[PDB]
RNA sequence: UCGAUGUCGGCUCGUCGCAUCCUGGGGCUGAAGAAGGUCCCAAGGGUUGGGCUGUUCGCCCAUUAAAGCGGCACGCGAGCU
RNA sequence: CGAAUGCCGGCAUGAGUAACGAUAAAGAGGGUGAGAAUCCCUCUCGCCGUAAGCCCAAGGGUUCCUACGCAAUGGUCGUCAGCGUAGGGUUAGGCGGGACCUAAGGUGAAGCCGAAAGGCGUAGCCGAAGGGCAGCCGGUUAAUAUUCCGGCCCUUCCCGCAGGUGCGAUGGGGGGACGCUCUAGGCUAGGGGGACCGGAGCCAUGGACGAGCCCGGCCAGAAGCGCAGGGUGGGAGGUAGGCAAAUCCGCCUCCCAACAAGCUCUGCGUGGUGGGGAAGCCCGCAACCCCCCGAAGCCAGGGAGCCAAGAAAAGCCUCUAAGCACAACCUGCGGGAACCCGUACCGCAAACCGACACAGGUGGGCGGGUGCAAGAGCACUCAGGCGCGCGGGAGAACCCUCGCCAAGGAACUCUGCAAGUUGGCCCCGUAACUUCGGGAGAAGGGGUGCUCCCUGGGGUGAUGAGCCCCGGGGAGCCGCAGUGAACAGGCUCUGGCGACUGUUUACCAAAAACACAGCUCUCUGCGAACUCGUAAGAGGAGGUAUAGGGAGCGACGCUUGCCCGGUGCCGGAAGGUCAAGGGGAGGGGUGCAAGCCCCGAACCGAAGCCCCGGUGAACGGCGGCCGUAACUAUAACGGUCCUAAGGUAGCGAAAUUCCUUGUCGGGUAAGUUCCGACCUGCACGAAAAGCGUAACGACCGGAGCGCUGUCUCGGCGAGGGACCCGGUGAAAUUGAACUGGCCGUGAAGAUGCGGCCUACCCGUGGCAGGACGAAAAGACCCCGUGGAGCUUUACUGCAGC
RNA sequence: CGAGCUAGCCCUGGCCAGGGUGAAGCUGGGGUGAGACCCAGUGGAGGCCCGAACCGGUGGGGGAUGCAAACCCCUCGGAUG
RNA sequence: GUGGUUCGUGGAGCCAUGGGGGAAUCUGGGCGGACCACCGCCUAAGGCUAAGUACUCCGGGUGACCGAUAGCGCACCAGUA
RNA sequence: AAUGUAG
RNA sequence: CGCGGGGUGGAGCAGCCUGGUAGCUCGUCGGGCUCAUAACCCGAAGGUCGUCGGUUCAAAUCCGGCCCCCGCAACCA
RNA sequence: AGCCUACGGGCAGGCGCCGAGGGUAGGGCCCGUGACUGGGGCGAAGUCGUAACAAGGUAGCUGUACCGGAAGGUGCGGCUGGA
RNA sequence: GUGAAAUGCGCAGAUACCGGGAGGAACGCCGAUGGCGAAGGCAGCCACCUGGUCCACCCGUGACGCUGAGGCGCGAAAGCGUG
């Protein structure tokens, strides 16, 4: 729904926040499965290797289930929709009949009290997970494995989906959130429906702190540095790159394709 | 105004310590050199 | 003069030169009077307050007997700016 | 050895000079001693008092206490000392750390990688200011104390006893356990009053024997009681899960119980007991109660809201495993046992970092009272602590910091720089413009003290009496003046830039620079692209296209034209060229030969490049010359040449205009600046954005008003210096000096040559014309086949691809 | 050999006197067919405002063999991010 | 494809070897400076071996070596302050 | 496949 | 001043590096088409190559000298 | 404190409230005028085109949108006052 | 493709034909000088929610009516904002 604020301050004029209808009636996360402390840390063995990352609210990690084929045939009730700091989509805590609990990346439509289940048997309805073969060609579907038994890799950003496009032997044609068209193995599970919290794209951050709260440090333009510092760097008063735009590292950044030519991922992709 | 030197014994021992020299090869040599020079002190001494 | 001679203008402080802007003499005058013009002698003393520009200088306002032009390391930063 | 701005050393000069380190401030009387402004004591005077007071961390490491000392150190003095000599002094099961826990990180069995050195890394180990955890109040020393002592109170081990129970982990589960903002009701700390209680004393100087004055009216404390809180359902059956081992957790199913009681756990009060206890005379009498205010602390894991969604592990509970049930736990109770390390002193500073007893820096806690609306602000002041380790005089110039000023009021100047004005709170009252929040403290105004009268609410009690807390209305008094001292905004109009709060050149630049929310392009399908790394590895991300990398513009509004010829990037299974390699027509050298050795043409041979096309918020680009209208002017119009195509909207003498002070208008007595316009725009122009824009600004320009020592133009005054005296006593610089003026001369700017003039010897307080005065082997400039940073379609390489 | 200065990030802690403004949401009334909306009252938001601590370093003066190898004074910016 | 040798692609052997291909046991096999043919040298793909050689922490002997600003940085309680 | 001075 | 480019029928441009031929579009003239004027059709005219020399057999062309027009440069101080 | 008095009072005088107006400051409406600027009207025989009236030689007009020396063109839909 | 052309696409294998797939828009015939709607306007098929209207029966209320300044709603196409 996206709350918009009255301008009792500049900046709070452009800022908009999420509705939280979404999740209601459950905030403190599930002490049990949920938490491992999450490790803030914006680089590897010494050196920063992602620029401009750091700061931002101390944050606990919710351990979700991206491999639902453990619990084939066991249904579970959807117990609550709760807030996840660690991703754009919201999550649903569901108690399996099994006793056992886990978090699924909460698909659109899903509502407290629903029962949900995974297997080749499963009804073709919201939140249920299934091999791609036993899912009807045309349905949209998210949290898709890419190789069988490897965990859900596709379609987990808030409001994403993929669509079953066709069959083809052990394999099955898939239109991805990008627009790419990719064969994925029939045994690769996927959960019917799309992702939801799909207003997520429309938050207007609103000011430059906040950007900080989410741990995004300020990003200094190329020209804006000096030549030691960057390709664009230099120039007496203000400058026009001076051919052709480039990362700090030098490699071209307007139009240059980067994916590896002879990748065996090829032959599976088609867009 | 705050100057370069700000004594802290934990720091000093973890940094210029006997144990700290000896773990690195480069440090082993420091000690080797100073022994061979005759230094009365191979390490910056520190205590309470 | 580069093992350093601070390098515009302003202020403050002056002092000198006369090729004199006032003031004192004077001869010519196309000098009736008054007021000019021009040259000659003469710095003793004087030679204003503002607007504009960092300005020098200049133009402008209001005055003035007059609102001179130069030199002193484009006088003067171990005096200031 | 005479020169190297030489090297080490010693000793000069400036010089008895500058200085003696905060302008919080001193004075006198006594002691002491060879010697006293500087040490001890007393009394007067001043300064601090969210301290300059008290307590803790770190750092320092004997600086602590006492007795001797005074050579040196102490910016003077020294009898004093943080100095020298000596001797003393630091006491813990409960404070803090260790024989407990884990965080980042470090280390690291396995495991992986690397020429060697070494790099990674699972479990585990290390790692704390974070978790866990048992002590309070007094008294003692010259110097330690929650450590010694006294009183009261706790914790852990080991052993025994009694009574309880299926006991039993390195295993399973629960818990431990968490954000920010706002806040309830209870307490306590802490504070104010008391006419009440306890006290030596006191009535001065005109008055007061007074409900006078002065001093003080506490603290710790088990069990148990209260009073506030905090935590918690209790069953009985199933049971796919908690890497099934569970009677426990989790999940269904159903009797009861319920915004409770109970069970449980904290705080506060009370409490047996123990202690403290002023002002006062030569060092000495034993109250402890009533009201008020009241925490940011306690009950605490309390409550409400909000997004950015807020550590771990042990201790602790509980569940079962092997085991073992003559074990073993649990609960009492008794008796035993209870290590190591620190503990002085300084601690916003003379004991720490700043070479110094340096005006600088240093984390945590306490930080009383009265008044001003509040407050940790401001003025005075308690406790406590200080007058800043050279003084004494004078009463110049001049400098600093300060006060005042007739008349005028920015005339000062690059500039109102600086200084003034304004200033608190209450009440009236506030324009354009606006994104509508705002512009607002707009502007502008009035009031403000004290006495007496009458009156309304609120808290505490109890509904009443006081004690606080907000008010309302009236009469009246005194000054030049009532935020009477101190803290304490000057306002307005109009441009340029940047939307905004923010960030920066530590130590000359805080900005129109960077950042920024937001816009676009582009890469990336996941063993992502990209980065670090030889690798293993890791970041990305425990993310997955609404997400991640790169690039540019930089809120918002309204917009962002044309040129793909060149260069980039993207797409083009054809063609052209193309390396190793394949293939061997033909050729050669040797052998008596079998042979053995060389070359070597067809032709088959990638990527790249050529070739074809796309591509502008990709690098980039966006013309010239003629002629023409029924006055003249100009040219809607026409011709032509070139280009890849010739600048649209919108702006325009601008942060961009050379000519330029363009020209008109405004503003002023006068405007090279300013403002509004007009264009021939030397040389604006659309995302290195175009044109606007409310609000914002220690940003840069231009006007007013207020007010002024900025100025006409300066005068007087205060203090700290400057001067004189006594104590201590530097510095750069220095070939040597017996060191005048002018005119000349000279390497062309002479104390030192020439001529002439002038001049008794030597100081002190002043000035800055000269000594081409000092400092720094010129930053400018050029030179060197000197260096180094940056660039590219310079060369040649490498990493990478 | 250095990150005991400085720059960033990570782990765990601590700090921000007191004033002012008064968003949303509630409640109530008004309104309508229902609404939207408007009104009080409550409430307590913000890279909100004034201003100590704390952080800084705008302008001026002073210092310049300094108290100081960047200091002192007056003035000024932020002060729940 | 490189290294070593005087050998820098040279007419470039020999010695060594990262990659590919890959024998034989005396008619076996390497070499004598591309390569062939004579003639000759030697027996690879396992290992050990004194002495003659280097150096001076240390003991001693000498000096047309120094004599305390020399000689070692250190004659001295110096790798110290 | 344009346009045709005033009254 | 310092570099470089241009000057050709009435207008705008070829020809000039490579001496011997002045070409193109528009315009002008004369004749058609129309009631008439454009538009269209037919056929002609017109250049001293700014200018004075030099070279050559021969100069728009190659070489200088003057005369005009347009473009850049004028930096460290 | 005055002057009168038939001592009660009267008069003068003094204080207050309001008050013409003057002053300071901030607003609102109107009139006049301004470098420059935008179209509008008119003006016997000006330049460029030919949009409209005849199927006006692309039926035309229309609301909007974009573009263009100018009439005007083109897109979307609508009208007949066209077929 | 046109008036005839040319741009353009195609031997790098187009057009023409076949098969398999993707995606978006609009609903032929029925369809008419037809119907519905206050207007704008509304067209493949299905289901659900829902407005107005017409006929018949003469049962009920008993003038409860008409119009409507202002207000309020709807209002083709074009155009604007976010996606």
């Amino acid at each position: 729904a996206v709350k918009k604020f009255k301008p009792y301050t500049p900046s709070r004029r452009f800022m908009t926040v999420a509705d939280f209808s979404e999740i209601t009636k459950t905030e403190p996360e599930k002490s049990l499965v949920k938490p491992l402390k999450k490790t803030g840390g914006r680089n590897n063995q010494g050196r920063i290797t992602v620029r401009f990352r750091g700061g931002g609210h101390k944050r606990l990690y919710r351990i979700i289930d991206f491999k639902r084929w453990d619990k084939v045939g066991i249904p579970a009730k959807v117990a609550a929709i709760e807030y996840d700091p660690n991703r754009s989509a919201r999550i649903a805590l569901l108690h399996y009949v099994d006793g056992e609990k886990r978090y699924i990346i909460a698909p659109d439509g899903l509502q407290v009290g629903q029962q949900v289940v995974a297997g080749p048997d499963a009804p073709i309805q919201v939140g249920n997970a299934l091999p791609l073969r036993f899912i009807p060609v045309g349905t949209v579907v998210h949290a898709v494995e890419l190789e069988p038994k490897k965990g859900a890799k596709l379609a987990r950003a808030a409001g994403t989906s993929a669509q079953i496009q066709g069959r083809e032997g052990d394999y099955v044609i898939l239109r991805l959130p990008s627009g790419e068209l990719r064969k994925v193995h029939g045994e690769c599970y996927a959960t019917v429906g799309a992702v939801g919290n799909a207003d997520h794209k429309n938050i207007v951050l609103g000011k430059a702190g906040r950007s900080r709260w989410l741990g995004r440090r300020p990003h200094v333009r190329g020209a804006a540095m000096n030549p030691v510092d960057h390709p664009h760097g230099g120039g007496e008063g203000r400058a026009p790159r001076g051919r052709p735009p480039a990362s700090p590292w030098g490699w071209q950044t307007k139009g240059l394709k980067t994916r590896k030519r002879r990748k065996p991922s090829s032959r599976f992709i088609i867009a | 105004m705050k100057r370069t030197w700000q004594p802290n014994r934990r720091k000093r021992a973890k940094t210029h310590g006997f144990r700290a020299r000896m773990r690195t090869p480069g440090g082993r040599k420091v000690l080797k050199r100073r022994r061979q020079k005759g230094r009365w002190r191979l390490t910056p001494a520190v205590r309470k």
